[PDB]
């Protein structure tokens, strides 16, 4: 949902490279929620996301 | 059922056509707006 | 002597599928002859904007 | 050119903001562009050297 793509849309090389870069960022950035932080607004924005 | 399917197809095609025409008018309006818009720093300096 | 007091059974707490919130996840219909189907696929008359 | 649009009004809900006697409409365009085939022209590419 961060990069505008669907199932029927074909993908270029650099688009998938940015997909994998966001994978490598977000697998480490938000792996564990209740282990790292306990801010109310962050968990609320997580559930909204 | 073939007349039913043809009528259903042409009505959903024309409805999608009208809504896509409206979306394209929105898009061309936004394109003209972003073409005729300097950024913040230009008008702030001015 | 020795005393044996009131014996206690486990009064089982019941549970139903439509009572919990997971029935708000799906739309469950009841079919009467499900074993007769080889396979059935559902079509999606999907338009694209 | 201002002889157009007289006697025609309707109420409609959209969010405003108050910035020092300036009341501004605020409105995003994901609703007009979700499940589409063209990227939204507000999603811009910018070069830096």
């Amino acid at each position: 949902v961060e990069n505008a793509t669907l199932a029927r849309q074909a993908l270029n090389r650099i688009q998938r490279s940015n997909i994998l870069q966001s994978f490598k960022a977000k697998m480490l950035a938000t792996l564990f929620l209740l282990n790292r932080t306990r801010d109310r607004d962050y968990v609320l924005k997580f559930l909204t996301r | 059922i073939l007349n039913v399917e043809a009528m259903h197809t042409v009505l959903r095609a024309l409805k999608n056509t009208a809504d896509a025409m409206e979306r394209g008018l929105i898009h061309s309006f936004l394109q003209t707006l972003l073409r005729k818009a300097p950024p913040y720093f230009v008008v702030q300096t001015l | 002597f020795e005393a044996i007091f009131g014996t206690f059974c486990n009064r089982l707490e019941w549970v139903y599928f439509l009572t919990s919130g997971l029935a708000a996840a799906a739309h469950a219909i009841k079919f009467h002859d499900l074993n007769k189907l080889t396979t059935g696929k559902m079509l999606f008359h999907v338009q694209v904007p | 050119l201002s002889q157009a649009g007289a006697h025609s009004l309707t109420p409609l809900s959209m969010d405003v903001i108050r910035l020092g006697e300036k009341t501004v409409i605020m409105e995003n365009l994901r609703r007009v562009y979700k499940n589409t085939d063209t990227k939204d022209p507000l999603e811009r590419n910018v070069d830096l050297t």
